[PDB]
């Protein structure tokens, strides 16, 4: 998270690859020499590219710093590209009541619907002996509620010496969805 | 004579001069000490903008702007743009009870400006608009 704003007269790094306001490459210069050009022409320096190992800073007028972000405000509006995926977690118990399982199963539908990743964990019920046969039958029982909407990303594993099972769900991908749709029609319509 | 703390009224003629200028002619340094920022704007007696500086314009972000070091830095930056235009004596009009209320005044003194008066113009209503509800934090 950054913004196209002036860095000020406090530079952390001694050597900077300074750039002119008109786009000319002034070349690497000492940190002190950078501030002299900020006063001689009353200009503010903005870090254009952080990624490069050599520091890159461009000195431009305040009006030029307004037009720049005014364009980053349109490019993102025109073509927004926010793809981070949130991860949600649930920790159930083998002996979880159905009423609580329908409440937690409806919460997974809201997350899936928001393209989130739902990590579900199941643990042995309080002083209850149970294997992994019916302890893994809760995932299939939750996934069934979301037939086409959801699919496994990971699969059940013995996270803690078998006393727990962990799975991760995701919203079905567009292509996968279309494939599911196609299959659904054949079973009923063709018959 | 003695020394009064009350500002010299314009109408009545006095002998208090600063570089040959009356109290009315001296430029004004408007300081807005907010809770998360501190804006400074120097103007003349005829409302002509001479300099503007703020913590945001000095390269501070978010919670660094609501400090006394950022307000002082903005005072030094506004006292360097106005000192090139022939400004020495100023009338401070502080507005707000923020952290950079007095720190910006020190930065103006660390820029070559001499303060002759301190005016407080913090907006106080005689009940007018209703503020936001109290918070539970």
């Amino acid at each position: 998270k950054t913004a196209f704003s002036n860095v000020g007269r406090k530079i952390s790094q001694r050597v900077i690859h300074l750039f002119d306001e008109k786009g000319n490459d002034l070349g690497n210069m000492h940190r002190a020499n950078v501030i002299r050009l900020m006063d001689e022409r009353d200009l503010r320096l903005v870090q254009r590219n952080t990624s490069t190992e050599p520091a890159e800073y461009q000195l431009m007028t305040g009006l030029q710093i307004l037009q720049e972000r005014q364009r980053l405000r349109e490019m993102e509006k025109a073509n927004p590209k926010t793809g981070p995926t949130l991860r949600k977690e649930l920790i159930l118990s083998s002996n979880i009541g159905q009423h609580d399982l329908d409440t937690k199963t409806k919460q997974i539908q809201q997350w899936i619907k928001k393209k989130h990743l739902v990590q579900i964990t199941i643990k042995k019920g309080k002083n209850v002996d149970v294997s992994e046969n019916e302890m893994e039958e809760i995932f299939h029982q939750i996934l069934q509620t979301m037939p086409g909407i959801a699919t496994f990303s990971s699969r059940p594993q013995a996270v803690q010496g078998g006393k727990a099972l962990m799975c991760v769900l995701r919203a079905l991908s567009k292509n996968e969805e279309k494939a599911y749709k196609e299959t659904q029609e054949t079973q009923e319509r063709d018959t | 004579t003695k020394f009064s703390i009350y500002p010299p009224i314009p109408g009545e003629e006095s002998s208090l001069r600063w570089a040959g200028k009356k109290f009315e002619e001296i430029p004004i340094a408007h300081i807005k000490a907010s809770h998360n920022n501190t804006q400074i704007q120097v103007v003349s007696a005829s409302n002509e903008p001479l300099a503007f500086a703020s913590c945001g314009t000095e390269g501070f972000r978010n919670a660094k702007k609501g400090t006394g070091i950022a307000a002082q830095t903005a005072g030094i930056a506004a006292a360097a743009r106005a000192k090139q235009k022939g400004v020495i004596h100023i009338r401070v009009v502080v507005k707000g009870l923020g952290p950079g209320r007095l720190s910006a005044m020190h930065g103006l003194i660390m820029g070559g400006l001499e303060v002759i008066s301190i005016t407080d113009n913090t907006p106080i209503p005689h009940n007018g608009c209703r503020p936001r509800k109290a918070r539970k934090l």
